[PDB]
């Protein structure tokens, strides 16, 4: 059975902190920002070329 | 990209480890004709003109008169 509000482990104040300060949204923003400092994947066609195999058609 | 010679085109694509100049003589095609490289000529007067390589299926009669 789904639990009711009164049987919740977290206090209302902590839940309200997460609610008003957008905790998971800031976690998402941080994960996005981490990509900004990684090596990109692009290659510079037509000066470079993607992989080609003997079987290519 | 059409100006890359064949063989180098494959190397640049990571097709092979060894560049064309470094390949042994055994693994080079033998040619009985002169080798000529020509890139893509589209948008130029050198573009390919296709045509039918066969003469027509049915050959008409060459008219000749005879005297009665
Ligand atoms: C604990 C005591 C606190 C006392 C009061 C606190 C004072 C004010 C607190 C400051 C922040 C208040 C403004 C944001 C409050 C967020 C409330 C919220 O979550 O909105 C929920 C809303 C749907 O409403 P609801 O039905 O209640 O959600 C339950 C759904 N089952 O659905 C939504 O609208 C989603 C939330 C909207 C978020 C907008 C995001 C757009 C921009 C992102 C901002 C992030 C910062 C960006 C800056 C870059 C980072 C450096």
């Amino acid at each position: 059975r789904p639990a009711t509000w009164e049987e919740s482990e977290e206090g209302a104040l902590s839940k309200a902190t997460k609610y008003f300060l957008l905790a998971e949204m800031f976690r998402g923003l941080y994960v996005v920002l981490e990509q900004f400092f990684r090596a990109p994947y692009t290659i510079y066609y037509p000066f470079e070329k993607g992989p080609v195999s003997p079987r290519f058609r | 990209m059409s100006q890359v010679e064949p063989g180098w085109h494959f190397w640049l694509g990571y097709g092979v480890d060894t560049a064309p100049c470094n390949t042994p003589k055994e693994k080079l095609p033998i040619r009985a004709y002169p080798y000529k490289f020509q890139p893509n000529y589209t948008g130029t007067p050198g573009a390919f003109v296709t045509y039918n390589t066969l003469k027509p299926k049915i050959s008409a009669w060459e008219p000749v008169t005879k005297q009665r």
